[PDB]
């Protein structure tokens, strides 16, 4: 299916890209919103290039695999024009104090993350990649017929990464610059796996109440 | 402390 | 940095860790850690740019990167071992033999999983020693010259797939899958750690005062 351009790829992903949601206590406000960010998500993962054509048992794997990191890697990403803030919707945007009234740990990953995409001057083009690679990825470890899908995955995972070096390579960086960005940036998705486990295992133990879908993929964990 | 001796 | 790729390689390779036999099952797995991470302490500082850090830099790295480092190690050890994992040459473990730890099985299952990845991928020695010394600088990161070390790496990395016949294209994308597994192999950590913890809570086996500052880092 993905026998797209690069930018083919690139205009596909930003068009599949979900909106921006308005927002003890505190855990109630964050869990709602990710409920709601979690229904946009599903709808985002149909749009990404070679995700329908895998079954829908392997679509749910890799969703209930990768939905905390989507949401941090979101999360991150509109935060970077508040520096020492957590954009969690335009209506909701808390300081690193605010993390010690449940999580501060959580959110200084965060926070350091938001820096680190600050200091790369990380792309809109580039965040739409990282975020489908994060999708096809996270969950790919976890018959033929079967293996044929896993190399399915591999290849669209293969496209996206040239679509990235395609974007550094527009932007005009050398050959060795496209190579140690491209290193940078996946570098920083082991960042994000690390703080999704840690939140992970935060909403657990914290487990106000929580939403039939939200409870399904915290299970999944 | 512990790991801060091993590398001394 | 001042040091070229296969000299990157050659240092890295003659730093390499030795391999430890083992003297409950949580009991021997523990008893083997413990006496590895000593053996990871000598073989951090060998690592190019390392004790350049600060030494609150070098016990935040260590302390963050201990598990993943054991775990790639003993990944890299098994590739020669379809469906088994060797912690050492007279512990060979099979899946099933995890069933004996609760929850370990499914640890096992992604560290098996994590072999084949390799296998499949025809994993290179020059390429794990260059994996693991990236695991160690980033993995405490977000928490300057430190990302050029890890550059250099991604240089030597790459210089190495050129080195070996891979195309262009072939190179950025054999890099991105190798540095797309260690996102898994943080994943790995994390449960490790949390059932390592799980059997601290539970008085399942007694730790090591080393291995209990290591826990409690995370
Ligand atoms: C999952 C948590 C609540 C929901 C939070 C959220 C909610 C919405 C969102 O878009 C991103 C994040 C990332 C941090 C998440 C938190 C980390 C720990 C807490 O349990
Ligand atoms: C840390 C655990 C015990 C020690 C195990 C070990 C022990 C030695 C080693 O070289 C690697 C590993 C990886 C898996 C580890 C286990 C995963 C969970 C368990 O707590």
């Amino acid at each position: 299916a993905l026998s797209l351009t690069a930018d083919q790829m690139v205009s596909a992903l930003l068009d599949a890209e979900p909106p921006i949601l308005y927002s003890a206590s505190m855990m109630g406000l964050l869990t709602n919103l990710a409920d709601r960010e979690l229904v946009h998500m599903i709808n985002w993962a149909k749009r990404v290039p070679g995700f329908v054509d895998l079954t829908l048992h392997d679509q749910v794997h890799l969703l209930e695999c990768a939905w905390l990191e989507i949401l941090m890697i979101g999360l991150v990403w509109r935060s970077m024009e508040h520096p020492g803030k957590l954009l969690f919707a335009p209506n909701l945007l808390l300081d690193r104090n605010q993390g010690k009234c449940v999580m501060v740990e959580i959110f200084d990953m965060l926070l350091a993350t938001s820096s680190r995409f600050r200091m790369m001057n990380l792309q809109g083009e580039e965040f739409v990649c990282l975020k489908s690679i994060i999708l096809l990825n996270s969950g790919v470890y976890t018959t033929l017929k079967s293996l044929e899908e896993k190399d399915h995955i591999h290849r669209v995972l293969d496209k996206i990464t040239d679509t990235l070096i395609h974007l550094m390579a527009k932007a005009g960086l050398t050959l060795q610059q496209q190579h140690q960005r491209l290193a940078q940036l996946l570098l920083i998705l082991s960042h994000i796996r690390h703080m999704s486990n840690k939140g992970m295992e935060h909403l657990y133990s914290m487990k106000v109440p929580l939403s039939d879908l939200l409870l399904e993929m915290l299970d999944a964990h | 402390k512990k790991l801060h001796r091993x590398l001394q």
